[PDB]
């Protein structure tokens, strides 16, 4: 099948840029391509077909090049909804087949998150379960890392991570760690630690605490 | 009666071009008149005949025209796991043209095409295409509604049924008021006939370069049949549209069918859903009825009336022996939701082989008397062969049954003086409608002026 | 105008099969070819096949040769997309494609089927309330929703009232059942000085829970 | 009594017999002055008139070749006598009618061409088997009926261009049938295979090697091949004086005049021979079919007999076709042709048992009427056809020639002929209106008002300029 390597992954700009996606296929396609818009949490629409044509409806801002082996989609002046994700796929043979996509993502000054750590409630320890919980909210860039340590000593078995898009105020990101573990095993141990690893710090931001103890 | 025999104007093209096969007027933007000249046979880039097109500027004198530019080139696009083709050598561009506002269509009825996928292929055939202008803007666009990417083992297993291969579309031509391009494709169904249809607005809005297979929403083509009655029919062979239902608000179509019922010929008015309003059966098989079609009030009445030409039409004579020299049927629309009823005129011809009927021209009213009149060609009639055509002026009744005036052909011999017409359109701005006559084996187009009844 | 209005989502078991359905909705389905694709978050898009509603015929993906079964009756203007012996990994959005001009395009798009294969229950969750621990000008609460099937659930603070400045995190998949979580952040002067609940609703249990968060 | 001839009061000899057949005028000097010099020819007599100077023509018709009809066809430098008499001299004065007469025979033992023309599409491949022996089978039969058999062969398919033919892949201009399990020969538009010959095995020889082709559309282009057929004398070798028998085997429908069209052929059929030393026909892509009235006019320059031997499911078509075109034969022909053999002896005997006459330069001014004789000395009056004959059968008729007033050439000629025959009546006419008399007249004569006159067969005429 034909390879469709589109890059970037994301890219992170401003209302009013002038971005370009690039696609490129492991052969020629000779302008049998199009380039697809899915916004968030929404269904998809038509862009570009055949390289350059623009889909009945679309904007004159947007406009596709390329020959060969190399497209390229291009936005003139950025909008405020056209922060989505894009998509290339090729039809010069069967199996139709995509690209990987793009991300676009709303720029803005760097900040660091704002960590808590949250022991397993009452509830759930009588019943014989027991979940850490470690929020990271409100930080830009989205690039980020999250370890827990138990006992000063990492644990890797029964992280459960979860991410939210770009918050529409602010243009941040917010993630959700959740350290699960039997009650019998949470009390093997004292302290629990959950530590961020950001752009925004050389010094991972820690925070923690220790069982039985308050 | 009124057109001037004396002061010609002719214009011309390349030798054996066959300039004038076909012809129509054309109005700019700002009403000036043109002639838009077809000719098939015009050479092409790899001195290959392809047609070319012509649109000449009225000049008393006449003289030679600026080509109208179309892409020449043969296609080729691989998507799809397969490779379209399309193949423009000796297609014969221009073969038909006609004009609505300020856009001009020229067919190519021959032109091949072929789709191949691995080792199978669709088969090279002539679907055809037609060309569309827009010639004070350079708007371009294509409409070629048979070309399909079946491969031709799927035809044979269902027994060729909705084969368009061989639909020639673009061999006949016209469009509505409304703007919707009806052409005629006498080879769909394998050769039993077809009509496409489509608005000239969504043609322009829907076609882009290189993709060579897209669709058109709005468009409407008619339906095969298993009736032995319609197979090799060449449905299609000539069209023209009319008022014939009463309701202003549809477009009936007018349909020539000249070898259906083995060789019997047809003519079938139909609405615009292809449903069969009338059906005129030929008298004589052979005789082509059907060639010609032609829509025009002759008496009146504000009921479009209908001719068919039968150009081979054997007339009786003395000791049981035929004449080939073809026919006229005109056809009166009675008042109100009614059939058309038997002939009310049948027009025949005198000269041996001469082939009147071969083209009909409503000329609007050409005498200025409230009566719309007509022009009959004999491309090869005449005392001498050349070709000749017959005005007939129209009445209370119908039509008159004797010429008012008779064009012998100015062309040498085996010009086929005639063999496209047009009229009911004033060129000169003089307040009288003229009359265009195409010669294509002379290579030339003869422009008659209407002028004042003496 | 061009809609291709699909199916409402499926929730079905492993083993089994499931009919997704794409109705042509302001013009005729026979007019072009008709598509199905596949999209998963890491996976992404994948093309499974097409149909030319016209006489039936089909072409496959040869990863989807067996699972996917491609039909369409132009009676109800209407395409299907049968699937068999469904899997964890058939779990996806199912979208039906068609061209706008060129024949052999995909410009225009159903708003797509979601697929959920699993042997889960209908479990009602585990409604946890989350405090912190024993200072500064912030203080940041939570509520862990755990062990429910299927989705969704809403989640609200003092019934809708508290609505800015919270984070409500998507649900992830916890061995055949989803958890959830969801933070919020006020002054210190606001709680524990006035009560903040967590409203948890799951209709598909019918159950509507609600947890007070108390300090330790 | 007085009389038409004398109550007219004529004035000269010409003008008396104008008045009446039966008038006549007597030029002698020694006539009473009351008398009238224009009466019936007794009463002239009766007058005493000098019968040399009485000038009374009588309308005539004396044969001046009457070669007795042949009883045999066979043999001869083509001497043999069809019609008899084959000329005589009719003389007409004016008003005035004669009557003659003319035998036919459908001569015994007349030679025979039959060129065979065969539809070669591939529908035809069991057919071409079963006529592999045709040349042999027919000579033994045509054996009984004449001694002067000749036989060829030519064969069409429809013309070789797009739709017509396939014209993909590469291979298929070679091999048509590359895309089933056989192989076929390249598209090809008229043949001629084999000129009219004698040597009936060298017909049968020629058809053993013949294979089928394979175009795209049902009707195939016949029509072409009977073209060519007709008029290249020479090469398919039609003789002059022979039955020409040309039997069309199709099972399919035609093409006719402008369907050429869908090919971009639009130049009309020129009914001249474009058959060269290939032996194909060389105009099959640039030029149109021909239409019927085209194939009538060549079929009946070059005599020929055509037989449409079609299959069942075209026999209407072809029967009606038949009747557009007169003087054409319809038989129905089996799926394989296993019957064409039969079929053509029936046609043969049918064409032969016609006699239709036919006149060729009749002046304006004459009018004939036929009395009919055919089967056993049964008058048909109004009739100039018989039908119903067998070879050696003889019909007469007998023929009136009425004259209307006098015209001004004295002397012309006109022929009888039946349809499809050699021989024929030639009657040259010679319109008798004057006078002996005037050949001896006297311009200027003393006689005549001193000078101002002419005197002619005993009268007073005014000369040139009065
Ligand atoms: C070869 O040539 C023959 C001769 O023309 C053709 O046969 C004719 O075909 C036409 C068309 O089908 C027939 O027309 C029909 O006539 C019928 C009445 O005819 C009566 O009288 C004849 C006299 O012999 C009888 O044989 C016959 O049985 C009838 O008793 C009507 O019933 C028809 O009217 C209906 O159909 C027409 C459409 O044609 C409608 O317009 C009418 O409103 C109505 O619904 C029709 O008029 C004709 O009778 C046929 N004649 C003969 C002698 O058979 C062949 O078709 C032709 N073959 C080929 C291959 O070309
Ligand atoms: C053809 O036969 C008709 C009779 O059927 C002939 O007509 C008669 O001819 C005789 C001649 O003796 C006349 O006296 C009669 O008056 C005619 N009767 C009619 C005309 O009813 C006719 O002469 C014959 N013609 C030829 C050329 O033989
Ligand atoms: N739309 C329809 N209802 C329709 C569909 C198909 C046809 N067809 C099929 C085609 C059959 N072949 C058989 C092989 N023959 C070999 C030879 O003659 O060389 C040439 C002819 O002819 C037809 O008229 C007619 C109508
Ligand atoms: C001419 O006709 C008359 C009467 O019909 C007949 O007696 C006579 O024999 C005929 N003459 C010839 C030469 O046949
Ligand atoms: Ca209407
Ligand atoms: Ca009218
Ligand atoms: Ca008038
Ligand atoms: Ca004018
Ligand atoms: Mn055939
Ligand atoms: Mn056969
Ligand atoms: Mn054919």
């Amino acid at each position: 099948d034909i390879l469709m390597t589109q890059s970037p992954s994301s890219m992170s700009v401003s209302l009013g840029d002038t971005v370009s996606i690039t696609c490129h296929a492991s052969q020629g396609i000779s302008s049998n391509i199009g380039w697809l818009q899915q916004k968030p949490g929404k269904s998809f629409m038509g862009l570009i077909y055949y390289g350059t044509n623009l889909v009945d409806g679309v904007p004159s801002r947007f406009s596709g090049s390329g020959s060969g082996a190399d497209y390229s989609l291009t936005i003139s002046s950025l909008d405020s909804e056209d922060f989505a994700d894009y998509y290339c796929v090729q039809y010069a043979q069967l199996p139709y087949t995509f690209g990987g996509g793009t991300k676009l993502e709303i720029k803005r000054a760097d900040a660091a998150p704002t960590v808590s750590i949250f022991p397993p409630s009452s509830e759930q320890l009588t019943s014989g379960g027991a979940s850490v919980v470690c929020f990271l909210n409100n930080f830009y860039p989205k690039d980020i890392n999250v370890k827990w340590k138990i006992d000063g000593s990492e644990r890797q078995n029964g992280v459960l991570n979860s991410w939210t898009d770009q918050d529409s105020k602010d243009s941040t990101y917010s993630m959700s760690s959740t350290l699960t573990l039997t009650k019998d095993e949470y009390e093997r141990h004292n302290s629990y630690t959950c530590e961020a690893t950001h752009k925004t710090s050389t010094s991972p931001i820690v925070k923690s605490f220790n069982r039985n103890e308050c | 009666l009124n057109l001037d025999p004396v002061q010609l104007t002719f214009y011309a093209g390349p030798n054996g071009s066959q300039f004038g096969f076909s012809l129509d007027f054309h109005k700019d933007s700002h009403g000036r008149v043109a002639i838009v000249v077809g000719a098939p046979r015009t050479l092409g880039p790899s001195q290959e005949e392809t047609g070319g097109v012509f649109l000449c500027p009225w000049r008393a004198e006449g003289g030679q025209c600026p080509s109208l530019l179309f892409d020449l080139r043969d296609e080729t696009r691989n998507v799809g796991s397969q490779t379209l083709q399309t193949f423009k050598a000796r297609q014969g561009l221009g073969a038909s043209v006609v004009s609505w506002s300020d856009v001009i269509v020229a067919c190519a009825p021959w032109q091949h095409w072929n789709v191949l996928e691995k080792t199978e292929e669709a088969e090279k055939t002539p679907v055809g295409s037609c060309f569309l202008a827009q010639p004070e803007s350079g708007r371009r666009a294509e409409y070629s509604p048979c070309r399909g990417n079946t491969l031709s083992r799927i035809y044979v297993e269902n027994d060729f049924s909705w084969d368009k291969r061989y639909c020639e579309a673009g061999f006949s031509s016209v469009v509505t008021q409304a703007g919707e391009l009806v052409l005629g494709a006498p080879g769909g169904y394998y050769f039993l006939g077809l009509l496409a249809q489509a608005p000239v607005a969504d043609i322009f809005s829907s076609y882009r370069p290189g993709i060579l297979l897209w669709h058109v929403s709005s468009q409407s083509l008619s339906f095969d049949s298993s009736n032995p009655e319609y197979f090799d029919g060449y449905w299609g062979y000539s069209v023209a549209v009319g008022e014939f239902d009463g309701d202003l608000n549809t477009t009936e179509y007018v349909v020539g069918a000249p070898t259906w019922s083995w060789t019997l010929g047809a003519v079938e008015i139909l609405d615009s859903y292809y449903q069969r309003l009338h059906r005129l059966r030929g008298e004589q098989m052979a005789s082509y009825f059907g060639h010609s079609v032609a829509v025009t009030d002759v008496n009146g009445d504000g009921r479009h009336d209908l001719l068919v030409g039968a150009p081979l039409y054997m007339e009786s004579r003395a000791d049981r022996k035929l004449a080939e020299v073809g026919r006229v049927y005109l056809f009166l629309q009675p008042r109100g939701p009614h059939a058309l009823g038997a002939p009310s005129l049948l027009l025949t011809g005198t000269q041996l082989y001469g082939r009147f009927g071969s083209a009909i021209a409503p000329l609007g009213d050409l005498d200025r008397d409230g009566y719309n009149d007509i022009a009959v060609a004999a491309p090869y009639g005449g005392p001498s062969g050349r070709g000749q055509v017959l005005v007939f002026l129209g009445q209370s009744e119908g039509l008159r049954s004797r010429p008012s005036q008779v064009l012998d052909s100015p062309f040498p011999t085996g010009s086929a003086f005639g063999f496209s017409l047009r009229g009911a359109v004033d060129i000169d701005d003089n307040g009288y409608p003229d009359l265009i006559v195409g010669a294509y084996g002379a290579n030339q187009v003869a422009v008659y002026r209407a002028q004042p009844v003496v | 105008e061009v809609q291709l209005q699909q199916s409402g989502a499926e929730l079905v078991k492993p083993g089994a099969s499931v009919k997704l359905s794409c109705t042509a909705s302001g013009f005729n389905i026979k007019d072009t070819y008709v598509h199905w694709v596949k999209q998963r978050p890491e996976q992404g898009l994948e093309w499974i096949g097409r149909i030319d509603p016209a006489n039936g015929y089909t072409k496959y993906d040869p990863k989807f040769q067996g699972k996917a079964t491609i039909t369409a009756d132009t009676s109800s203007n209407t395409a299907y997309l049968q699937l068999s012996s469904l899997t964890s990994e058939d779990t996806a959005v199912y979208y039906c494609v068609r061209p706008l001009y060129d024949y052999y395009a995909m410009d225009y798009w159903g708003q797509g089927t979601s697929v959920t294969v699993s042997s889960a229950k209908t479990t009602a969750p585990s409604v946890y309330p989350l405090a912190p621990v024993c200072t500064g000008s912030s203080v940041t609460l939570g509520c862990l929703v755990k062990g429910y099937f299927p989705e969704p659930v809403t989640l609200t603070w003092n019934s809708g009232s508290l609505s800015s400045g919270v984070h409500t995190f998507p649900a992830v998949l916890q061995s055949d059942l989803y958890t959830l979580s969801s933070s919020v952040t006020v002054t210190s002067s606001t709680w524990p000085s006035q009560s903040i609940t967590c409203n948890v609703a799951h209709p598909a249990s019918s159950t509507k829970v609600d947890k007070k968060i108390e300090p330790r | 009594g007085p009389n038409i001839c004398t109550t007219r009061g004529v004035s000269s000899c010409q003008q008396c017999l104008a008045v009446s057949p039966m008038c006549a005028w007597c030029s002698d000097e020694a006539l009473p002055l009351g008398s009238p010099r224009c009466d019936l020819k007794e009463n002239l007599l009766k007058d005493n008139c000098a019968p040399e100077s009485i000038e009374f023509p009588v309308s005539e018709a004396r044969v001046l070749e009457d070669r007795p009809l042949s009883d045999k066809g066979s043999g001869d430098s083509s001497q043999v006598t069809q019609v008899s008499p084959q000329r005589i001299a009719l003389r007409l004065r004016p008003d005035d009618s004669k009557n003659f007469s003319i035998q036919v025979r459908q001569v015994e033992d007349y030679p025979v061409d039959i060129y065979y023309l065969m539809d070669l599409s591939y529908s035809m491949k069991d057919d071409l088997w079963s006529i592999q022996n045709l040349g042999t089978k027919l000579a033994t039969q045509m054996r009984k009926l004449t001694s002067n058999l000749r036989i060829g062969f030519g064969a069409f398919v429809d013309k070789p261009v797009s739709p017509y033919m396939y014209i993909s892949p590469p291979e298929a201009l070679e091999n048509p049938c590359y895309d089933m399990k056989t192989t076929c020969l390249p598209m090809f538009g008229y043949k001629h295979v084999l000129t009219l010959t004698d040597q009936v095995t060298r017909f049968n020889e020629e058809v053993k090697k013949q294979s089928v082709s394979r175009n795209r559309d049902a009707p195939e282009g016949g029509f072409d091949a009977i073209m060519q057929a007709t008029v290249c004398d020479e090469k398919i070798g039609w003789r002059n004086d022979a039955s020409h028998l040309l039997v069309f085997t199709t099972d399919a429908k035609t093409h006719i005049a402008l369907d050429g069209r869908l090919a971009g052929i639009v130049q009309p059929n020129d009914g001249q021979c474009h058959v060269g030393s290939d032996n194909h026909y060389s105009a099959s892509t640039t030029m149109d079919y021909p239409s019927l009235g085209l194939m009538t006019e060549k079929l009946s320059q070059k005599n020929i007999n055509l037989i449409f031997a079609v299959t069942e499911n075209v026999v209407n078509l072809y029967q009606n076709y038949s009747e557009l075109i007169p003087g054409t034969t319809v038989g129905v022909l089996s799926m394989d042709s296993s019957n064409v053999l039969q079929l053509i002896v029936d046609a043969y005997g049918k064409i032969r048992s016609k006699v239709e006459l036919e006149v060729r330069d009749l002046p304006e001014e004459l009018s004939l009427s036929f009395n009919a004789t055919c089967l056993n000395n049964e008058v048909i009056p109004g009739l100039k056809s018989c039908m119903g004959l067998k070879i050696g059968d003889t019909v007469s008729f007998s023929i009136e020639a009425k004259v209307r007033g006098c015209p001004q050439e004295k002397e012309k000629s006109f022929t009888i002929k039946p349809v499809g025959f050699k021989d024929s009546l030639i009657v040259q006419v010679t319109f008798d209106c004057d006078c002996a008399c005037q050949a001896q007249a006297e311009p200027n004569s003393h006689r005549c008002n001193n000078g101002n006159g002419t005197f002619e067969c005993g009268v007073c005429r005014c000369g040139p300029g009065w």
